[PDB]
């Protein structure tokens, strides 16, 4: 019945009782026309975000917030500041994680600095199926428990899945977000020029160009990247076949 | 005063000034993004929001651009936003039910005024999973977790139905039947600023 009831009683969150045609030709669409993975170490708040061309049709950006780590991370002061606008294509999307705290309204302050609007509200929703006891130790100004995250998708220019992700509650110290959130961006067919910023070893993709601090390894050059989109392939959704 | 109590009534014009301070404050606005009852931009921006409470929480339920709207509302009539619930919409067998995704869920920000004392602050999570019923119709589960945060205390709706009425609220809404006032206090004020009974413009 009372699902909410159900928590106070048990510590059970109520996600942990949602229950669960071929878009894998789509989805095989999608590896075939992929980039091969390309990825560069990079300290973002010193390097010179005009370095990464050409301009990208979709951005993932996963800032280290301070509120991932209960156990150098970045402000939305520091966020804010990053120019973002200056690397997207005038017709682009991103995605913003902004966590569970005021990100959710700084990250709408950063969306329309760098002039998207925002089109849709992803949750990524935590179960708790295998630690029911483990309270949450509350930020001072919450009034509930907080048990999910947002990632914020954002338009700028003209013009299958659900706006929810559910997954069980990483272990702590984990601060790594669910990889369909990928799924997701790769189904809507934006285009081929992907970038993660904050990425890490661990999220490295084909299709996508990441760029992180943490990074052990590079392999990004500019010419040899901006070669994967030259005629003919220059507007391919990255859901289409290969030009022969 | 504890039974549920409403008033029938257009929301942009009642003085409500007379109905004392909330504890919490609950909205459902029928916002201008695509209707009879659909209040503008600027008419939400100037309900007189800032008299209902000195120390409490706003519950303001958002779809579409009204998430980014009712903040801006939310900021203007005073309050920080502090939470955002999200309620899951099931089926009865507990599966799940904007161009560019399917939407699952519904938003409801949760703002606070003042420094709210009392509150039993984290005893319910963010996540409402909950059948969905006739259209437009919230979940009852926000009045367990209401009640729960802030017991015994006052509380009103705006633009609530009469399904929406409970026990420590006071319903606003144009489709509500009459007026049904039992807080002493709150009818004294009420008859001496409509002492005809009708509320207008
Ligand atoms: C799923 C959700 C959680 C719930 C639904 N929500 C959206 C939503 C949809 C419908 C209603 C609803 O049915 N609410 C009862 C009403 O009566 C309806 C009519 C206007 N309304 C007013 C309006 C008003 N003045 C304005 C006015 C303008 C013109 C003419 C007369 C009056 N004053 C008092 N009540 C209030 C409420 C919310 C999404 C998420």
């Amino acid at each position: 019945n009372d699902y909410c009831q159900h928590f106070v009683d048990t510590g059970h969150r109520p996600q942990n009782f949602i229950r669960d045609e071929l878009i894998r030709l789509k989805d095989e669409l999608i590896a075939k026309s992929n980039t091969p993975p390309m990825y560069l170490q990079a300290d973002i708040e010193a390097f010179d975000i005009r370095e990464l061309t050409p301009k990208f049709d979709v951005i993932l950006l996963e800032p280290p917030l301070e509120e991932y780590y209960r156990e150098k991370c970045w402000t939305w002061d520091d966020i804010m500041k990053l120019e973002i606008d200056e690397i997207a294509a005038p017709r682009s999307f991103i995605f913003l994680w902004c966590g569970s705290g005021e990100g959710l309204d700084l990250g709408r302050v950063c969306l329309r600095k760098w002039g998207y609007r925002r089109c849709e509200d992803i949750c990524w929703i935590k179960t708790n199926k295998n630690n029911p006891g483990k309270t949450k130790t509350l930020d001072p100004k919450a009034v509930f428990q907080r048990t999910k995250e947002h990632c914020l998708m954002g338009i700028k220019g003209t013009v299958v899945d659900i706006d929810l992700i559910i997954t069980e509650e990483p272990e702590i110290g984990n601060i790594e977000k669910p990889v369909e959130i990928f799924h997701i961006i790769e189904h809507f067919c934006l285009g081929r020029r992907r970038l993660h910023l904050f990425g890490r070893d661990s999220t490295i993709r084909p299709g996508w160009l990441t760029v992180g601090p943490t990074l052990t390894n590079s392999n990004y050059n500019a010419e040899t990247y901006a070669s994967y989109f030259s005629a003919p392939n220059s507007y391919l959704t990255g859901c289409t076949e290969e030009i022969e | 005063l504890f039974p549920p109590q409403w008033i029938c009534c257009d929301i942009r014009y009642l003085d409500v000034s007379i109905l004392g301070k909330f504890a919490v404050v609950m909205a459902d606005p029928p916002w201008d993004i695509h209707p009879y009852g659909t209040l503008t931009d600027d008419e939400m921006r100037r309900l007189n929001i800032p008299v209902l409470q000195d120390d409490g929480f706003l519950f303001l339920w958002v779809t579409g651009r009204a998430m980014e709207l009712g903040r801006e509302c939310l900021n203007l009539w005073g309050y920080e936003r502090v939470d955002e619930i999200i309620w899951v919409k099931t089926n009865q067998l507990q599966r799940i039910i904007g161009h560019w995704l399917n939407h699952g869920k519904e938003h409801c920000l949760v703002g606070v005024k003042g420094n709210p004392q009392g509150f039993n602050q984290g005893l319910d999570c963010d996540v409402i999973v909950a059948e969905v019923r006739s259209t437009s119709h919230k979940p009852d589960e926000i009045y367990g977790m209401i009640e729960r945060l802030s017991p015994g205390t006052r509380k009103i709706e705006l633009f609530g139905r009469p399904h929406n009425v409970q026990p420590n609220w006071i319903t606003l809404g144009n489709q509500l039947d009459g007026i049904h006032l039992l807080d002493p206090d709150v009818v004294a004020r009420f008859k001496q600023r409509y002492p005809d009974g009708i509320i207008s413009k």
